[PDB]
């Protein structure tokens, strides 16, 4: 729980798992598309990764 | 002794190597086979021209590794030095940075 | 170009020449304050009105150095006032060139005593050095970073006192006016004293650099400085806008600027300057003296977003450039790295985690296929808004993206949200985007590219400008390249930010135009401000008013020679030009003997691709550069009437 | 397979027309004097789509024009040209502009003279 | 993380046919040299695992004193491909200086 | 050529460079600094109605540019096959197209004969746009006659010239786009016209190498892109042109687009009054 | 040299008032060799400085743009154009509401 919260106010905190590559694309999607695009970015992986 | 030599196969005629030769001595010579764009262009150092210089090989500058240097003894340098080999792996942490 | 090259610097020697550097522009700095010197101090008039003072100005009348004030009293005191700061800043700009000719000749003596100080160990002002540092940075600049710390501590405490007690503004917490300037130059006295002291006891570490890292750490540092130029350039034009900055840039408009090169009160032909020199003619306006140079309203010419936008644009334009030479230097260590092979001998993660080519490939796949994205929906948003108000294919503005303005949620950072804003952020992540192609190129095809560890080829020169036809042709391939190509691409995110900034209706081409619905923007999209005329027709509006004066007509034709003399070193011409210029020896030779018994021994030099593409993106951006410094300081030209429907 | 290809394109213009609806009603906009606000986004995704795909089909014909260019082409190339030319003007007749555009009576303004006479209505 | 290892124009690292003499008439004279030019090596079998595995590149000049033409494993069906072994590959680098100017 | 036309080149650009200055009273120059005094001689003035500098400059820039051209067109005529310097730096030209030799001698790009008819082209252009703005009556004499600035609308009274041109050369951009913008379709024409141009850039500039690197990360994303969301699809490479191709197509570009545009210089208007504007006294 | 004012001898122009038909010729041709100089000694003396520009300098090459600018100001204060406008009469017009004022004399 503590990762999806995290993620949904930092969302590359939460890819962090993922490579370096998903982490800068989140970290760009963060600043474009704040919170909607990028929360959809972590909530993808993460439950790709479940 | 130096006897700088060129790869014929690997050559792609850029001529970094051709300014590096003394004005006068111009060993280095461009030979055309057709089709320039094809890779037809190419580098030859006129052996009997070279006077072991070491400016076209010390220079670092053959792209395709051509360029090439037989030592007295006899073992072909494609480099002035070539980076050491590695047994490489991403460090990716556990817990805190770069989790996996 | 490379003669101060980081390799051929020591430490001292950048201390010294960073030292000498900031004396020259302190004497820049005096020569801009007497510049500003309306009314001299013995009371005669003073200089005119340039932009390199009305830039300052706002800022020199916040810390009351400078007057808005009309009346010749009070303005040669602010005279008086700029000149005392302009000695000041002379003297110590004296002292730091001095400082910093013996930093880079290393002799270190005091004149007075001549004990020779050594830049490795040294207490730092004496007692306070044993205080807090308790002895020097031994070596290593993650050491130095927290006496740097201590030392900008030191330099927010020393600003604080010359505000409270030499311009009189005391420290208030209320952030409406230059006093909190003081309150927060002593708060962050403390943090970057106390950050420093941390910094001291726990230094940072980033092994790429401290070992032969001159040029990485200047590469990194320039690109986050670039990265400030671009953060201090919004601030800028948010905080100049804000009611508390209206004193200071909001009552430019209510002056009047005499200005070199504005229009000046033309003469007839029959006109003989003696005594009155009615009688022989008649200058073009009467009650100024012939020739005087004309006054020019604040209101009309908009001087307040004028200044913003030309300090603005001029940290835009810095911290872009900075970024791109940060990843340009940068890439240039990388590429030293890598011939040197310690490349992959490096531990850190800003250039371990990049190691892989595949993660490379991904990174600047994922960056292009933004680019491609961003660029075609704004591309096709701007061209299909100029296809519905040309009315072109039986299209009309109804048809236009007049509803997509920025979300409800992101309206807060525009003041008029409209499809302009929306073109804007988007053209502005496009362009990033594309210029973060070469820059991501720079930053991981320095030495070799997938292509050419596919193609057996290795980037070696960091400058060579290619490898020859081979493979099709292998031109502008270097980094050096790379870099040039970043800046001719990041001219069109600048173009858009001085369009924006400058009001321009970015969101079409055709905006303003008489003929069909471009007029009707204003109504359909129910904008309040009159936004200046479209990407297009920008030129032509601006364009009324750079003809209207000499120098900036001069600018405008200079900027564009330079412009197009590019051209004749970035195309694919070297070759020609080096023949012709064979001919050229040949004819000089022949034609002088025959005309002229004297021989010649002289060659005409031609330009190799490598400074050709230095020269050409050079003259490039200078003139683009050059020519959109017209356009922001034509007057910003946008007014809070909407312009009614067509029809 | 390219039936994938075809439905990623189809699905991915689909959803621009959807996030492009979508949006527009996000983005609080008054829609017009008379139009409304389903179909005038619509009508812009349109424009989007239309100039994207007509921009990439005319790529993409073009390059294979260019790979299947022969001499065999001799009549192929040219007349072609010639009747979409044909076409075209046919076009501007029958579609674009259908007539000379004379006045609403009809009186067919065709000298400075009688346009002059025209614009100084009393 | 392997085009940074060594030449970054030679995915396989590339060990030329310097030296070999018929006078101690095994052939073992035959002295590969990698490119990187620190390890006069020999044709163990250990080198042989590795060319056919790809990992390395043994290559052969022109211009040099002959290795050994017929007298180390040939094939001259078409132009001369020289092999170590027949499931070997020396594949010649060709080197035309004297015929050219 | 090369002497006859830098003399031309050097002599008639001058001469527009001060009027222009003069114009704007640039270094405190008046208008009668400029070359006012220059028209055709008596014995070539029949050769233009209204003889100023307008038609001095005219015939000299027209003699420059063909000059010019043909300095590349001599060289494609003799310099084919071999060059002096190609000559004395040993080389042979085996081709018509091929774009270069190398990074040898500080670069051998565009010395084969379809690259100096690029340039030929490029730089008649010149002499093609000076036809343009004679013929649609533009003063080519100086860079912005008729603009509000200085003493340069009093040209036509220091000049006397008989017919008001509709501008300088900088100001008939200005001037003759106040009527293009006016029209829908010339203004389509204009932007297609630039974007043309512009992306002759993509080729021209020495920059081949730089895409053809790209286009193979281009292919790679493709790859890996189509594989990872599009599921179980790769194929295909990104192509680019050739530096012969690419110049081929630059200089296509190039032409069509600044003579996209021309055609607007023609199609908007004449617009060259014959009631010479009064002195800006 | 000289061929200009033959031109001006020929290609009959009114000359404009209160001007010399022979020194305004002369003063054309002479802005015209003005400006080639000018572009020669730029061209030439940018050479030489690229030539001779080294790590010598270090700090005069910054104080000569530093001179030469200040050099600039100062010929445009006392040379080029003196005073701010000030006016026939003497008196400065420094805000928008004394220009409009003016506007409305
Ligand atoms: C143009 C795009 C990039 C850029 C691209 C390059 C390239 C390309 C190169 C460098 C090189 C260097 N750059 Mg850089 N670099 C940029 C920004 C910077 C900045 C900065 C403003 O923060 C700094 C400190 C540096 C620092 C440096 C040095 C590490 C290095 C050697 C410079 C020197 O000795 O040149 C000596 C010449 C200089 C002093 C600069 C030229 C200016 C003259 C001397 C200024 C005074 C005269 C006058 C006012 C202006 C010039 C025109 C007049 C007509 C005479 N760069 C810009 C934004 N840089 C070179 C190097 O060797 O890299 C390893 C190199 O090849
Ligand atoms: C604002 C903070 C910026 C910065 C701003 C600048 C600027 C600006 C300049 C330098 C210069 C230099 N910088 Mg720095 N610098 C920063 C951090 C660093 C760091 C570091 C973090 O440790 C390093 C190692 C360097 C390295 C260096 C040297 C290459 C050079 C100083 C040597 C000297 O003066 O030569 C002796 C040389 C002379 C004194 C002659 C100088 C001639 C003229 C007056 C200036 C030439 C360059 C050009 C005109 C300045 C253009 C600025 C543009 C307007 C954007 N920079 C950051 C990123 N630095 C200077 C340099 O030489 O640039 C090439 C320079 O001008
Ligand atoms: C504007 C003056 C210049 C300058 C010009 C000089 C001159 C001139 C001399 C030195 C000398 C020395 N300089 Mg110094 N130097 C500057 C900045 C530096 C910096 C730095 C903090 O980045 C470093 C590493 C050094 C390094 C050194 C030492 C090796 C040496 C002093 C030995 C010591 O025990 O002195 C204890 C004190 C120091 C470490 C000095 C620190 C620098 C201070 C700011 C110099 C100020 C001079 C000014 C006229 C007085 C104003 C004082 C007010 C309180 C502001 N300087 C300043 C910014 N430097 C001195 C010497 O050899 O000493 C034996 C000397 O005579
Ligand atoms: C972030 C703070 C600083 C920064 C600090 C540093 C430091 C420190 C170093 C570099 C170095 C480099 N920098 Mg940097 N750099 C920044 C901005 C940039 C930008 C840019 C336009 O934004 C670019 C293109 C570059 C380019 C480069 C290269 C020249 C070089 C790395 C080569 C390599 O192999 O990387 C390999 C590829 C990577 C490691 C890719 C992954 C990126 C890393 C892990 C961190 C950023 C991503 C982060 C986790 C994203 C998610 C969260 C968001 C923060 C919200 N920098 C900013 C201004 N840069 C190094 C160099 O050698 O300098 C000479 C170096 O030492
Ligand atoms: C110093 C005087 C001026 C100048 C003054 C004029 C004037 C005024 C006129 C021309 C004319 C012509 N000149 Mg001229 N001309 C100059 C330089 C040149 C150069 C060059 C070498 O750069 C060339 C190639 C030309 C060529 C030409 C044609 C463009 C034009 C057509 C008729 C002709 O040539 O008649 C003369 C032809 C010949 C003598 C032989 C071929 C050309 C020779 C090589 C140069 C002719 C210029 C010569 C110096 C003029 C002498 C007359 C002076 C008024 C005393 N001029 C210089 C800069 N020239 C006429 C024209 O059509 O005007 C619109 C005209 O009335
Ligand atoms: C003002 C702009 C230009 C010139 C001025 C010029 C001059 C010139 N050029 Mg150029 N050029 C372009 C612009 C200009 N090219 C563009 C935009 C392209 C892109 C396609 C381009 C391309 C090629 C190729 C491919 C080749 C050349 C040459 C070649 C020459 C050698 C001899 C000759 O041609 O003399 C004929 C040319 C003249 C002597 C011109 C007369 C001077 C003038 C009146 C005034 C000069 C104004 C000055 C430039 C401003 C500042 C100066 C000072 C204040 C700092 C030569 C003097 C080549 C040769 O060496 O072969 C002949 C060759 O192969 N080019
Ligand atoms: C409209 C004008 C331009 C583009 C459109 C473009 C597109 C592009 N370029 Mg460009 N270019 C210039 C103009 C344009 N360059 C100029 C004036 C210069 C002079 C300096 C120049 C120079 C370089 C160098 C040196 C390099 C590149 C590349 C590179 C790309 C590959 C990667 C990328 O950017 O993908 C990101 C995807 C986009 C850039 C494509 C989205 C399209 C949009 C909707 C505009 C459509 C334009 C037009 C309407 C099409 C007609 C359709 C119909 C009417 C027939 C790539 C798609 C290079 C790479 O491959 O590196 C990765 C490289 O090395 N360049
Ligand atoms: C100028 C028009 C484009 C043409 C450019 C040409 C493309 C390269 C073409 C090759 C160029 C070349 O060189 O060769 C040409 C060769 O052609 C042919 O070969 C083919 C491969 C068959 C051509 C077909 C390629 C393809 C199907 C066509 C092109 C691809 C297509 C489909 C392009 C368009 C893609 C799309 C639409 C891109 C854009 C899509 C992505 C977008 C818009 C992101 C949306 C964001 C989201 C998630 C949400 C946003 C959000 C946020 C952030 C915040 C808040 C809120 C509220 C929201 C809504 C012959 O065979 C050969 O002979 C010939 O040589
Ligand atoms: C900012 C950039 C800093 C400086 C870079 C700026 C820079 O380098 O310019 C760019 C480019 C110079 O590049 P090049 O290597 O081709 O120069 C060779 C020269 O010798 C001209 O052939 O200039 C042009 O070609 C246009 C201007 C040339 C005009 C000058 C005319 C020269 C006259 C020579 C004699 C002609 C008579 C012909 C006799 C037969
Ligand atoms: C993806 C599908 C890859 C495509 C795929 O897998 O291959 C389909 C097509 C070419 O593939 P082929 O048809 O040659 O492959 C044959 C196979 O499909 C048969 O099994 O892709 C292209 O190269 C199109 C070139 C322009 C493509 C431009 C794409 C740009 C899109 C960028 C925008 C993405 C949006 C994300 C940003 C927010
Ligand atoms: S060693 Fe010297 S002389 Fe011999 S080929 Fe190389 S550069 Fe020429
Ligand atoms: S055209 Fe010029 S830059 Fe390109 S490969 Fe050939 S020589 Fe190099
Ligand atoms: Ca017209």
């Amino acid at each position: 729980i503590r990762r999806l919260i995290l993620a949904f106010i930092l969302p590359p905190a939460a890819v962090m798992n993922k490579e370096a590559g998903t982490i800068m694309l989140t970290g760009i999607l963060t600043l474009w598309g704040w919170i909607p695009g990028v929360v959809a970015a972590l909530i993808m992986i993460s439950k790709e990764q479940s | 002794k130096k006897h700088y030599f060129i790869i014929e196969n690997l050559c792609v005629g850029c001529g970094l190597c051709l300014d590096k030769c003394p004005p006068k001595v111009n060993a280095i010579g461009y030979k055309f086979y057709g089709d320039v764009q094809e890779g037809g262009f190419r580098c030859y150092i006129d052996q009997a021209a070279c006077i072991s210089c070491s400016a076209c090989f010390s220079g670092d500058e053959c792209p395709s590794g051509a360029l090439i240097e037989v030592l007295p003894d006899g073992e072909v340098l494609d480099f002035s030095y070539t980076p050491p080999e590695r047994l490489d792996f991403d460090l990716r942490f556990l817990h805190r940075f770069h989790r996996e | 170009y490379q003669i101060f090259d980081t390799e051929k610097l020591d430490d001292e020697q950048v201390v010294g020449g960073h030292l000498a550097l900031l004396g020259v522009l302190g004497f820049i700095m005096g020569i801009y304050y007497i510049s500003g010197i309306q009314v001299f101090p013995w009371g005669a008039p003073g200089f005119h009105d340039n932009w390199f003072y009305l830039t300052i100005k706002p800022r020199m009348v916040s810390l009351g150095i400078d007057t808005y004030s009309t009346k010749t009293a009070d303005l040669e005191a602010a005279g008086a006032r700029l000149l005392g700061w302009a000695a000041f800043h002379f003297l110590v700009g004296s002292v730091l060139i001095f400082g910093g000719w013996r930093h880079w000749t290393h002799n270190l003596t005091n004149p007075f005593t001549g004990r020779c100080g050594n830049f490795r160990d040294f207490r730092f002002l004496g007692k306070f050095g044993d205080v807090v540092f308790n002895g020097t940075s031994a070596k290593s600049y993650k050491e130095a970073l927290g006496p740097h710390a201590v030392y900008m501590s030191l330099l927010f405490l020393g600003w604080g006192i010359v505000m409270w007690a030499i311009l009189g503004f005391a420290p208030i917490p209320d952030f409406q006016t230059i006093n909190s300037e003081t309150f927060m130059s002593f708060v962050f006295a403390v943090i970057f004293f106390a950050l420093g002291i941390y910094w001291w006891n726990n230094p940072p570490n980033a092994a790429i650099h401290l070992n032969d890292d001159m040029k990485a750490a200047f590469s990194v540092h320039l690109t986050a400085i670039g990265y400030i130029n671009i953060a201090l350039g919004c601030i800028a034009f948010v905080a100049f806008q804000q009611p508390s900055f209206a004193p200071y840039y909001k009552e430019l408009d209510k002056l009047v600027f005499y200005l070199y090169g504005e229009p000046f009160n033309r003469v007839s032909f029959n006109f003989v300057e003696q005594g009155g020199k009615v009688i022989s003619g008649a200058k073009e306006f009467a009650d100024f003296p012939a020739y005087a140079i004309l006054p020019k309203s604040g209101e009309a010419f908009g001087m307040a977003r004028v200044v913003t936008n030309l300090i603005v644009f001029n940290h835009i334009i810095c911290g872009v450039l900075y970024v791109f030479a940060g990843v340009y230097h940068g890439g240039q260590y990388l590429l030293k790295i890598q011939l040197n092979g310690m490349y992959n001998q490096i531990k850190s993660i800003w250039i371990t985690k990049g190691r892989d080519q595949e993660v490379q490939v991904k990174i600047l796949g994922t960056v292009m296929a933004l680019c491609f994205a961003t660029m075609l929906s704004v591309y096709a948003v701007i061209v299909w808004n100029t296809i519905c108000e040309l009315n072109i294919f039986g299209t009309n503005i109804t048809m236009s993206f007049y509803w997509l303005k920025p979300l409800p949620i992101f309206q807060w950072m525009f003041a008029d949200p409209s499809i302009n804003d929306w073109v804007m952020a988007h053209v502005i992540t496009a362009g990033s985007l594309f210029s973060l192609i070469a820059l991501v190129r720079i930053a991981f095809f320095a030495h070799t590219s997938p292509l050419w560890d596919d193609l057996g080829l290795k980037k070696n020169s960091y400058s060579f400008p290619c490898l020859g036809p081979v493979y099709g042709g292998t031109c502008g391939v270097s980094i050096q390249d790379q870099l040039w190509f970043a800046m001719l691409w990041g001219i069109k995110g600048l173009s858009a930010v001085c369009w924006y900034i400058d009001g321009a209706w970015i969101a079409s081409m055709m905006y303003g135009v008489p003929a069909a619905d471009a007029k009707a923007w204003d109504s359909i999209a129910h904008l309040h401000h009159h936004y200046t005329s479209g990407i297009f027709y920008y030129f032509w509006t601006e364009t009324v008013t750079i003809f209207s004066s000499s120098h900036l007509s001069t600018i405008l034709m200079i900027g564009h020679l330079v412009w197009f003399i590019s051209f004749a070193v970035w195309f694919e011409d070297r070759g020609s030009r080096l023949e012709g210029a064979d001919i050229q020896t040949r004819t000089i030779r022949w034609l002088g003997k025959k005309f002229l018994n004297r021989d010649v021994n002289f060659r005409f030099p031609v330009l190799t691709i490598s400074d050709s593409k230095l020269a050409g993106t050079f003259l490039y951006f200078g003139g683009t550069f050059m020519l959109v410094f017209l356009f922001l300081a034509n007057g910003f030209y946008q007014t809070n009437s909407p312009l009614p429907p067509p029809v | 397979s390219n039936g994938k290809l075809i439905a990623l394109a189809v699905g991915g213009a689909v959803l621009m027309g959807a996030l492009f609806f979508s949006v527009s009603f996000l983005t609080g906009y008054i829609p017009a004097p008379n139009h409304s606000a389903i179909l005038t986004p619509l009508r812009s995704f349109m424009g989007w789509f239309l100039l994207i795909f007509c921009a990439s089909i005319i790529i993409m014909g073009l390059g294979k024009m260019s790979s299947a260019i022969s001499d065999k082409w001799f009549l192929s190339f040219p007349l072609s040209i010639f009747v979409i030319v044909m076409v075209m003007f046919l076009s501007l007749r029958v579609y674009w502009e259908k007539g000379r555009t004379t006045t609403v009576d009809g009186k067919y303004i065709r000298t400075t003279a009688e346009l002059k006479e025209f614009l100084n209505k009393p | 993380s392997g085009p940074w290892s060594g030449n970054a124009v030679h995915k396989a690292e590339k060990y030329f046919i310097t030296s070999a003499k018929r006078d101690r008439d095994g052939k073992l004279q035959i002295e590969l040299v990698p490119a990187s030019g620190r390890r006069k090596l020999s044709p163990t079998p250990e080198m042989i695992r590795r060319l056919i595995d790809g990992e390395i590149e043994i290559y052969i000049l022109t211009t040099q004193p002959d290795i050994a033409i017929d007298m180390n494993k040939e094939i001259i069906d078409m132009e001369n491909r020289y092999v170590i072994d027949f499931d070997k590959r020396g594949v010649k680098w060709t080197m035309r200086e004297i015929p050219v100017f």
